[PDB]
């Protein structure tokens, strides 16, 4: 209540000693910071004349300036100074500018000149330093007669194509044809012998990373945890032919499209991210584990107890991989797949036997056996 | 599918056939040490 | 020149403005800072009685607290606000953990909130980000059969460890025995001969550091004042049961494993800061007060009048009990008890009349006698009700004088060595279990001494 206040002052309004009137509902905020063991941030942010702060912290302002304290200790001393356990660190509410400023300003100097000549993976970080801040900077500074007709036939294909959430995933797992078909053609050589690659790549590449959106958004409208799996599969199957359909139709296509009907600079190359490819893969993982399931409940009377059981410890580990999924902590779903194969091993245990009863009972018939 | 188990240490386990993580945990009364009470006779409660 | 020496008094020193007496041999390295459109960093630290302004970065200190100051446009302007165009970051002398701390809160959070669902070239950020800090993490934290040991025990319940979220308070007394025992498996050295005390002490103290800010956790979230006085002592205990075995269990465990699996300098020692034995402390605190004043209802038309009179002073008092018992600050709750203390004694006495009956209706069995007063607690730890019911304790003292010369005689007319064996056993329970009763229910009357 000392230290949290005066910078908050010294940074947003008169520099100087806020006068001791901690009369605000902004100070439970502040005793949840201090005392709380768990709370190790605190946001603060100035309002019209006021002063508000929160633990949670929100990016929705546009251009404003705000500050974060951060915590040392797990819990605050209060007979210490409220400056010797605590940190700041001011930061600008612009997904660009923010991070350009404080990267390129903080962050590569820091680890350029403030470097331990035992540590490794130091010049790794500053590649990857200098990479990010410039494409951020990058970013951060950023006859019409012919003109017209591109104008209005792109225009006219691409609102055509944005009504894309109305669609269901067994209609858009066709549309991903005839789309890509359909902008292909019309990139031809028509008005002009080729143009201008910035819409030539741009397009095809939101027309791509919104099936991604758009397939992301419909399968978790699923419910991939619920009773009526029945309809989840056929829609799932839906939305994976969507996702590996047009990567395929793109790297294929593209190779004729640039060499026969537009003179684009690229030949025999491809341009997509193939970000609908990992989508794909999530959704494969997810079907094989709930039908392998569903082979096990056939066989419940075999494996009753595993099966029960198993169902709520598996539960927690596809929640590592939610709706919406984008591979960006991959490696945490990766945990939860190998435990997954080393727990469920008892329940194909206890079937692995029942199905060679089953099937060596078979009298050699080949029919029988196939089947 | 729930059951209980008594035994002569003076204590009551808890268990059940088909989720057998529920709540493994056992009976005891505000005591201590042993106490082998040597339990006999079990019986449930025929109400709700 | 004033937002530099400002905030670096503000940071480092007395939380006020430094005079306008910029006189230091540091000012150019200041004022190199203002003006030079290159210098877009300024790194200070307060030393012996000195302040150093440089822009150069050092990590010689060990745990040192340091503010660097940075621009955003090539140099100021002195027409504006000179503190609206500077921005400030503190760090720890450490040039990996500042990095891990600061990247991972910051801009992690900030890049996956803060998008457009339509927006590009996020997923290389995105990308970026990743692996910045993982790399950051990786160094941070940084035959062979040992080493796997040791791992497969810790991951059997190192799993929970790091989820503990998705537990409950009756899953965490398990946790606590199930992993007492698994760790203790640890020190054993028949796999390899090898065991590294260091390691071990180092594990349980973070384990008792989280897994201890874990259970409060959890408890603060009951507000445990609520009417159902039922829920509020049912979790409540469980919170107390969770402190209490842990600290016992931790302490004398880890006492015993240090001489029994590894016969190493250390015995019967602590190694725990043990701060869920105050968390139960503060537990306790709060079920006496909540329950007294159910007990208070219970007996309610032995001093209704003081009970409404008492419940709306209760209220401002009861709002002064907060959640995650920070020690330092406890005092505010102390003094509201003292004055709840105070004010509710009228009561007491009014409830000791009603008590006095309340006993006295009940027939001369010493087991319903005897259980009202174990049963009542609280009541009777009331200073009033004490003294005003003590002939009636002090009479259920001498039946229990008639109960152990009973045994007595039954002793004294004491193969079938086994049954006698058996038998004894009985009487023993049953004098020690009388002699610790009356010893709690007497508050040590010289009648018990005897």
């Amino acid at each position: 209540k000392l230290f949290i206040f005066t910078t908050t002052q010294n940074y947003f309004g008169l520099m100087s000693e806020l006068w001791d009137q901690p009369l605000l509902c902004n100070c439970l905020e502040i005793n949840n910071f201090l005392d709380d063991g768990n709370q190790m941030l605190l946001r603060v942010q100035r309002s019209d004349a006021g002063i508000s702060f929160s633990n949670t912290i929100e990016f929705g302002d546009t251009k404003d300036k705000v500050l974060v304290f951060f915590k040392l200790r797990p819990e605050v001393i209060t007979d210490e100074n409220l400056h010797d356990n605590i940190l700041v660190s001011s930061m600008l509410e612009s997904p660009i500018s923010s991070l350009y400023q404080a990267v390129r300003q903080v962050f590569a100097p820091m680890l350029l000149k403030d470097q331990e000549w035992s540590r490794n993976f130091d010049p790794k970080l500053q590649n990857l330093l200098s990479e990010l801040e410039a494409g951020l900077g990058i970013v951060l500074r950023r006859s019409k007669e012919r003109a017209n007709y591109f104008k209005e036939l792109f225009e006219t294909i691409a609102r055509e194509f944005y009504n894309l959430d109305s669609l269901s995933l067994l209609e858009v797992v066709d549309l991903v044809e005839t789309t890509q078909d359909v902008v292909d053609d019309v990139w031809r050589q028509t008005e002009h012998d080729h143009y201008p690659e910035s819409r030539m790549l741009h397009l095809l590449d939101i027309i791509g990373g919104s099936f991604g959106r758009f397939v992301q958004k419909k399968l978790g409208t699923l419910n991939l945890w619920e009773d009526p799996y029945y309809l989840v599969k056929e829609s799932l199957k839906a939305g994976i032919s969507i996702c590996e359909q047009w990567v395929i139709v793109c790297n294929h296509l593209t190779g004729q499209v640039w060499q026969r009907y537009v003179p684009h600079p690229w030949k025999n190359e491809k341009y997509f991210p193939e970000t609908l490819d990992k989508l794909g893969k999530r959704l494969e993982e997810v079907l094989a584990i709930r039908t392998i399931h569903e082979k096990f409940l056939y066989f419940l009377p075999a494996s009753e107890e595993k099966i029960i059981c198993l169902t709520r410890v598996f539960e927690p580990f596809t929640g590592l991989n939610p709706v919406q999924y984008n591979p960006y902590t991959e490696p945490l779903w990766k945990a939860a797949v190998s435990q997954y194969e080393k727990i469920i091993a008892p329940a194909e245990q206890k079937i692995a036997g029942k199905l060679k009863n089953y099937i060596s009972e078979i009298q050699d018939s080949p029919q029988q056996l196939l089947q | 599918n729930h059951f209980i188990i008594g035994t002569d240490m003076g204590l009551i386990s808890h268990g059940t056939r088909q989720d057998l993580r529920v709540a493994p945990k056992l009976f005891k009364p505000q005591q201590h040490g042993i106490r082998p009470v040597k339990v006999n006779v079990i019986d449930f409660s025929p109400f709700g | 020149k004033l937002f530099i020496f400002t905030t670096t008094q503000n940071y480092f020193g007395l939380m006020s403005e430094l005079w306008d007496q910029p006189l230091l041999c540091n000012c150019l390295e200041i004022n190199n800072f203002l003006d030079d459109g290159n210098q877009m960093l300024l790194r200070v630290q307060r030393s012996d009685a000195g302040i150093s302004f440089s822009n150069t970065i050092e990590f010689g200190d060990t745990k040192d607290k340091v503010l660097v100051f940075f621009k955003l446009r090539p140099e100021v302007i002195t027409d504006e606000n000179l503190h609206d165009n500077i921005l400030v970051s503190s760090m720890l002398e450490s040039p990996i953990s500042s990095l891990y701390q600061a990247v991972r809160q910051v801009f992690a959070p900030m890049l996956l909130k803060d998008q457009e669902w339509s927006r590009n070239f996020d997923p290389k950020l995105q990308n970026l980000l990743s692996e910045l800090e993982a790399g950051l993490g990786i160094v941070l934290r940084r035959s062979k059969e040992r080493a796997n040991y040791f791992k497969e025990l810790f991951e059997t319940i190192a799993r929970e460890f790091y989820n503990l979220d998705s537990l409950s308070l009756l899953e965490v007394v398990d946790l606590v025995e199930t992993t007492q025992d698994v760790v203790d498996d640890v020190w054993r050295q028949t796999e390899h001969d090898h065991y590294p005390e260091s390691r071990m002490l180092h594990l349980l103290d973070i384990i008792g550091g989280s897994f201890g800010r874990f259970v409060q956790k959890k408890l603060g979230t009951l507000n445990l004042w609520e009417d159902p006085y039922y829920l509020v002592k049912e979790s409540l205990k469980a919170g107390i049961s969770i402190c209490e075995q842990w600290v016992i269990v931790c302490n004398h465990l880890t006492g015993q494993v240090w001489q029994r699996y590894v016969p190493h300098p250390w015995k019967n020692e602590k190694y725990f800061p043990e701060t869920l034995d105050k968390l139960g402390k503060r537990l306790e605190e709060v079920l006496a007060i909540r329950t007294i004043h159910e007990k208070f209802l219970y007996f309610l038309p032995a001093s209704e009048e003081k009970i409404i009179c008492l419940t709306r002073v209760f209220e401002p008092f009861t709002g002064l009990n907060p959640v995650q018992y920070n020690p330092y600050t406890e005092p505010l709750w102390k003094a509201a008890v003292s004055q709840y203390e105070k004010i509710i004694a009228p009561a007491e006495q009014k409830i000791a009349g009603k008590l006095k009956n309340y006993i006295s209706e009940i027939q001369d069995s010493p087991q319903q006698l005897l259980q009202a007063f174990l049963k009542y607690k609280e009541l009777v730890k009331r200073p009033t009700i004490s003294k005003e019911l003590m002939l009636e304790r002090e009479t259920l003292l001498a039946r229990l004088v008639d109960s152990i010369k009973d045994f007595r005689l039954d002793f004294e007319n004491r193969s079938e060595v086994v049954n006698s064996i058996v038998w004894v056993r009985q009487l023993e329970l049953k004098v020690d279990d009388t002699i610790k009763i009356a010893e709690a229910l007497l508050s040590d009357l010289p009648g018990f001494r005897c």
